[PDB]
């Protein structure tokens, strides 16, 4: 009914969107995924939103992998309610990111 | 929700999870370390003690 939406924080390095969607699928189906990511050169900034087709099943995830001891980092994640949601927390979505080679690009160029 | 409140969520807490008489149990035989008596006793009726006298009395 309601679409929940959840954020994750202290990503360890590894747990990006193709991990952490294969483990999300089998709580429950994941629809649009996040992860935030450096403007510059892609790289992770280590905390990641995706959403939930209920909240309920959003609220399931905050309460098992909250405060998950994961590679030496604590995983924070809770649900964070709709009222404050912005639009696009999933703007590019489940694509590819892109991260364009800046350097190389200026010597050809 | 129920697709993770159970086997999601409790798989994370672990995925393995008429009358009655006594067994039968194996009941060992004596290997005793010393045999309790030395020189096994020699046989104690024997021809020589069982017949010990004949009666050669007038109806015998």
């Amino acid at each position: 009914k309601k679409k929940g939406v959840l954020y994750v924080g202290r990503l360890p390095h590894g747990f990006y969107e193709k991990q952490m969607r294969m483990y999300f699928s089998q709580f429950g189906p994941v629809l649009r995924l996040r992860m935030s990511r450096n403007r510059k050169t892609g790289s992770s900034k280590h905390y990641a939103f995706i959403e939930f087709e209920s909240l309920d099943v959003a609220n399931v995830v905050a309460e098992t992998m909250h405060n998950y001891l994961l590679y030496g980092k604590l995983l924070q994640c809770k649900v964070i309610p709709e009222d404050q949601v912005h639009e696009n927390m999933f703007k590019g979505a489940d694509v590819p990111f892109k991260r364009i080679p800046h350097a190389t690009i200026a010597r050809l160029q | 929700v129920a697709k993770a409140k159970g086997a999601q969520k409790t798989v994370q807490k672990g995925i393995h999870n008429t009358t009655f008489r006594r067994p039968k149990t194996l009941q060992l035989s004596r290997k005793p370390k010393y045999a309790r008596k030395s020189v096994a006793h020699a046989p104690r009726l024997d021809e020589y003690k069982i017949i010990v006298n004949p009666i050669n009395s007038e109806s015998a």
